[PDB]
DNA sequence: TTTTTTTTTTTTTTTTTTTTTTTTTT
């Protein structure tokens, strides 16, 4: 798609979805960098009025978010940040996706599956939140593996419903996880 | 800016016409890449299997030498080759949750590799594992595992009897170490109690062979049709 | 807002006539509740003891070529097998709180794995811990063990000490490896000396035997009724 | 104060089978 080297069932399929996802107009992408939970909580506001009631949000590596209040205390930053973003979606009545790195401890522990500890900061949101849901792929640390092109989703925490381990399957090709009708777990 | 079809059109500007998108709703594209994603994963199991053979072990479980080994160019001379040749036909074909072992002893060069390669290049089309390997390479990866923690002989020996078929080569000999003893009444125990089969390859009799295998082996060897088919011919190379 | 009764009607408008509560109170409530809760604990043990050996092994207990494996398949010859069929039940019978092993002896093709197996089948649903096992496949665990720190051989000697019924396969051959033979006396050392029972299975003689099994272990096997029986057949397998 | 990430130095705790050639004296 960066290069224009494709064929004619790629670019059918690619019509095929654009053609479907212009029908609907229901994804709103906002490419602003160093947003504030003001901010968000307005242009959401915004968007629900308008078009009906929001259903999901996304919100691309949190650490970003600021408020320059509390730019001065780091730890604080990112408990305002949670409480802004539960409230928020305890407000609209939707769920709130945020993502979030992970620190660097996992790595000195030979193990590699990251626990609820290792969120990026504050660990506020291993305690604001009804879902956590890691990701770990083996391939990565492993080339001795025979478990590739597989990618499992070791869940942390649920208030509300079970701890499990979810295995799916990578395709970074394209950019995709799948299903994978496999063996046990 | 820009709408729907104006926007669709500057990019037909690319694409060229008849151009069915194959989706046209959404209802469609979803099941569309649950399919595509069962395939991909069927594919997906089929390979790192196959990696998993190729990291446990060496050696992809036939080799280049027994690769082009069907049936087909097993040339006929003499009735005993059908009464092998049509029994290894019968034994493929009733494989399957079949335990069903089974000991091909004769002099060397004579095909006994073959057929049961032949056996092998079939089960791969059926989608099963192999390995023809000899006894010797065996010790070895034990010997081998030994060096490194990374890697042990139970691991090993999970690997062997998570085999769907294997077979042991070169067993006719004396060698007269406990610890292959040990070894090679293992393997068919856990497989023959695992409920799965095996078929070794000899150039021994049954009682020549019976002090060497234990009397356990031989008793959990000889199971339904236990194919004691044995060459009594001369070599093939030397014609 | 709402009572009692309203609520209940509309309870009822889900859900439909004769759908009695069987509490009605405040105590019974509790009581069939901790009546459920020690109910659930025996299953939970029971999945965690069973879970240990399938968990860190495979298929802990009888292996699938024993387990279709009821007394009653038993062929009838002789009155050798009227003895181990018969000393069989009444060893089940009075299993429990009963400090009796049994060594069976002779050559394979006899019936000491298809026996054991029953046996373990039975204490089984009797609510027993059972594992048919190689003393092979016990060492390759130990020396898979040795690899990784988690786990340990202590665990696992515990665990198999945590068994009901711990049993040995193919101790026969004369192995005399120093930590093949601490593993051997220790593991009933540890079950004996805790008031707990197993058996064993091999071809020698007592004498021949001791020397494997050490007079320590043979005399601390020989409580109550030490259950020698001896199969002096032909195998099955060759009729 | 209490959180958090980052590098740097100290201690302490944890480890089996294998294969050979010998080479005697009968
Ligand atoms: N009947 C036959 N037809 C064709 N090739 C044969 C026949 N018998 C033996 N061969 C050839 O002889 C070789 C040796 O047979 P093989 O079973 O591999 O070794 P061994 O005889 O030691 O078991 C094979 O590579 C095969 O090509
Ligand atoms: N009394 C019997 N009746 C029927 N089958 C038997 C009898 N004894 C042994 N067998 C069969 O012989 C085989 C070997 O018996 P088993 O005790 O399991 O191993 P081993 O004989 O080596 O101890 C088994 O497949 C079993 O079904």
């Amino acid at each position: 798609i960066r290069t224009g080297q494709l064929d004619d069932e790629d670019w059918a399929r690619i019509s095929g979805t654009m053609g479907i996802l212009l029908e609907k107009r229901n994804i709103y992408i906002d490419d602003s960098s160093g947003l504030t939970p003001t901010e968000v909580r307005s242009r959401a506001r915004r968007i629900a009025r308008e078009h009906g009631g929001i259903g999901l949000i996304m919100i691309d590596y949190l650490q970003l978010m600021r408020v320059p209040a509390l730019s001065d205390n780091r730890t604080l930053e990112i408990a305002e940040i949670s409480r802004s973003l539960k409230a928020l979606a305890k407000e609209l009545n939707v769920p709130v996706v945020a993502l979030s790195q992970l620190n660097r401890s996992l790595e000195q522990r030979a193990d590699k599956r990251p626990v609820n500890s290792d969120l990026r900061e504050s660990g506020s949101i291993e305690q604001d939140a009804d879902l956590i849901m890691f990701i770990y792929r083996d391939e990565v640390y492993h080339e001795n593996s025979d478990l590739k092109g597989i990618a499992e989703i070791i869940i942390g925490k649920q208030r509300n419903g079970p701890i499990g381990t979810v295995r799916l399957t990578f395709n970074g090709q394209w950019s995709r996880f799948d299903n994978y009708a496999g063996p046990q777990y | 800016m820009k709408n729907v079809g104006d926007l669709m059109q500057r990019l037909q500007k690319m694409m060229p016409a008849h151009i069915k998108p194959a989706f046209k709703t959404g209802e469609e594209l979803l099941a569309w890449q649950k399919e595509q994603g069962a395939i991909r994963s069927a594919a997906l199991e089929r390979e790192n299997r196959a990696m998993k053979m190729q990291r446990t072990f060496n050696r992809s479980g036939i080799r280049p030498l027994h690769q082009n080994c069907s049936f087909e160019n097993y040339r006929v001379e003499c009735e005993g080759q059908m009464n092998a040749l049509s029994k290894a036909r019968q034994y493929v074909e009733e494989f399957d949750g079949n335990i069903a072992s089974f000991i091909f002893s004769g002099k060397p060069g004579t095909g006994k590799n073959h057929l049961a390669a032949a056996i092998c290049n079939e089960l791969l089309l059926r989608g099963k594992s192999v390995l023809i390997i000899t006894v010797a390479d065996i010790m070895s990866a034990m010997k081998d595992t030994f060096r490194n923690s990374g890697t042990s002989e139970e691991q090993l020996l999970n690997d062997l009897s998570n085999v769907d078929l294997l077979v042991i080569d070169e067993i006719g000999v004396q060698t007269e170490s406990k610890y292959e003893k040990v070894i090679i009444n293992q393997i068919v125990d856990r497989r023959s109690s695992s409920k799965r089969p095996t078929g070794m390859l000899t150039n021994s009799n049954m009682e020549e062979m019976t002090k060497l295998l234990g009397e356990r082996v031989m008793d959990r060897m000889r199971l339904g049709n236990s194919l004691w088919v044995i060459f009594n011919w001369d070599s093939y190379r030397s014609r």
